[PDB]
């Protein structure tokens, strides 16, 4: 029923985190993100796969990437999501830094993904440069690949755990309880990379990060940076999770309010990506 | 806002949707009303603005839900409504679902009226467009104990085998998710239901072992397991590991395409090779084939040890079955 295979069709790779690919839903010529989940490999039962996707079809916000549902060939499930035509914060980066008004247009959007996810009761759980995705016309939304309810764990056994530490809260990393507010801590973490192009210690060997995170105080911006950004930061980085904003705060504080432009004027940097890249 | 807003709500708004051609003044207007009140909901049901799910504000609330069949005709039509809209609806079943008095809910004792409100939802199955939210408000209240005795017993019960097997995954997953919370949620209650119709059931049943399908035929195998060794269906499953019929069918399972079919099917099969009174049927068939299967099981998934009570369990195996007779 429904052979996948000649309904859509995969192109090249895309994102690594496995097997998603760019591809076609062939009846529309409408361009998809395809992965590819192999099931007789799993190993983490069905009902945790079935459980990941029921979660998506429940977000329907314009920040979050939509699913658009899944099919199954032989003991292949291929599950399809809204391909973004601007590619990964992460990659935009590669072309050259960003404006702290370009970071803040970025933040003031993953916010409202956050907000809308938060008010849900749900968590994203995998918040860095990385999933940050833009359009071809620069909206800016969150590979909905993260989204996790707020019960009964993430990470657990594979498909589901956090590789890189650089990102994760203090509360995390100590296993205890950790709810919502841990995003935010991410938030932070990508802000820093976004201003700085990678998390910090990324010089260092993850086991000894990992240690490090509850036992340090919290990394902070240093640089060429208004104060309002490097406070914004702060505001996150706190390392008492009750002591950091909610989501909407955060969408109030200064940093965002001073800085934030049109989502539109984002196309300057998919236009100079484009411009510096070969192939 | 109070219950000054149900009634300028229920009356005015919804009532009126099941109506409409493609006018303008129904086209958001008119359905903005119907969604802004069910937010109005939520405010006033869960958290209210800051604080908690008020225990001041439902008392003179709950009572005027039922006032006439206001959910009624409500789940007789969807897709027309909201998508954030049909997500509260949801949840605005499912959190006065939970309002209690003494210890039994006001729920329960004013849903079992006309009961016609729960065919409704497994109805909604087949409209691709709002099946999943149907299951989802359908699960929570199969969770209370005196509620699920309603469906269970039901002639359109049987109608699960054909959603199971529709097409989109996603609700033939779904669908195999109520179907589980009902033989299961409830042991004592469930195992009421297995001896009645055995004979129309397992025959519903073993369609499901043979479709591939490859998750459907998993999860099926997988969950008759769980209801033998449940142990409220002792009685069941004595009867169920008698007939040579299934343990033939078994058998082949082990020869399968897949490594997770085969091994999840070793977990039906040796509950016919442990049976302590073992009936005829089973033990002329084992006997007939006792030759081969020990050159079976001496090859079986070697690698997975890993588990000593796999392999504890297989070299049991080749005593009952080299042992008899
Ligand atoms: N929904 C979606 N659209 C895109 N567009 C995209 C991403 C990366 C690239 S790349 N890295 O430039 O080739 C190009 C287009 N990526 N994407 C998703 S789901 N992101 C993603 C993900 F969800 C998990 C792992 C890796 C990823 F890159």
């Amino acid at each position: 029923m429904a052979d996948p295979e000649e309904l859509f069709t995969k192109l090249e790779r895309i994102g690594k985190g496995g097997e998603v690919f760019k591809g076609i839903d062939n009846r529309t010529q409408q361009v998809v993100a395809i992965k590819i989940i192999d099931l007789e490999e799993a190993e983490d039962e069905i009902e945790d796969i079935q459980q990941e996707i029921t979660v998506l079809s429940q977000c329907d916000s314009s920040y979050v990437t939509k699913y658009y549902g899944s099919y199954l060939k032989g003991s292949k499930l291929w599950i399809i999501m809204e391909y973004l035509g601007g590619g990964s914060a992460l990659d935009l980066l590669r072309a050259g830094p960003f404006d702290e008004f370009q970071i803040a247009t970025m933040l003031k959007e993953i916010l409202k993904g956050l907000d809308y996810l938060h008010s849900e009761k749900k968590i994203h759980r995998d918040i860095k440069a990385a999933n940050v995705l833009l359009s071809e016309q620069g909206d800016v939304k969150l590979a909905a690949f993260g989204v996790a309810g707020q019960l009964t764990d993430t990470q657990i056994k594979r498909n589901t755990f956090v590789g890189t530490p650089f990102w994760m809260a203090p509360e995390v990393i100590q296993q205890s309880a950790y709810d919502s507010k841990a995003d935010i801590w991410s938030l932070g973490i990508t802000a820093i990379e976004l201003a700085k192009g990678e998390p910090p210690n990324s010089d260092m060997h993850p086991m000894r990060v990992l240690f490090l995170i509850p036992k340090n105080n919290p990394p902070t911006l240093v640089g060429d940076f208004t104060k309002s950004f490097k406070e914004f930061i702060d505001a996150c980085l706190n390392k008492d999770p009750s002591f950091r904003p909610t989501a909407k705060e955060l969408l109030k504080h200064k940093f965002i309010v001073k800085n934030s432009k049109k989502t539109s004027y984002l196309t300057e940097l998919i236009d100079r990506f484009k411009r510096w890249k070969a192939e | 806002a109070s219950p000054a807003d149900i009634v300028k709500n229920l009356k005015e708004s919804m009532a009126v949707l099941e109506k409409q051609d493609i006018s303008d003044k129904k086209a958001e207007k008119a359905t903005e009303e119907v969604s802004k009140n069910l937010v109005a909901m939520k405010e006033i049901l869960y958290g209210t603005n800051e604080k908690e799910p008020q225990t001041e504000a439902v008392a003179q609330l709950a009572q005027e839900l039922y006032n006439s069949g206001l959910l009624s005709t409500l789940v007789a039509d969807l897709q027309l409504i909201d998508f954030e809209g049909k997500k509260d609806v949801a949840q605005i079943f499912n959190n006065i679902l939970r309002r209690q008095i003494g210890t039994r809910t006001p729920t329960v004792e004013y849903i079992c009226t006309q009961q016609n409100i729960l065919f409704m939802l497994l109805k909604g199955y087949e409209s691709p467009e709002i099946a999943l939210n149907c299951g989802i408000m359908l699960r929570e209240c199969i969770r209370h104990e005196p509620l699920a005795k309603i469906i269970l017993w039901s002639e359109q019960f049987y109608d699960f085998f054909r959603y199971v097997e529709m097409s989109t995954f996603d609700i033939a997953s779904d669908a195999f998710a109520t179907f589980k919370d009902l033989l299961t949620r409830h042991k004592l209650l469930s195992a009421e239901f297995l001896e009645q119709h055995y004979d129309r059931f397992f025959s519903e049943y073993e369609k499901l072992l043979h479709s591939e399908n490859y998750v459907t035929k998993r999860q099926s195998l997988k969950l008759l397991g769980e209801l033998l060794l449940d142990r409220h269906n002792f009685t069941i499953m004595t009867k169920y590991i008698s007939k040579p019929e299934n343990l033939k069918l078994m058998m082949n399972l082990l020869r399968d395409k897949s490594r997770n079919i085969q091994f999840e099917a070793f977990h039906v099969f040796k509950v016919f090779v442990a049976n302590p009174n073992k009936t005829q049927p089973i033990l002329d068939i084992l006997l007939k084939n006792q030759a081969k299967l020990i050159e079976f099981l001496s090859k079986f998934q070697n690698d997975r040890t890993e588990d000593e009570q796999f392999n504890d369990e297989k070299t049991y195996l080749v005593k009952q079955i080299r042992d008899l007779k």
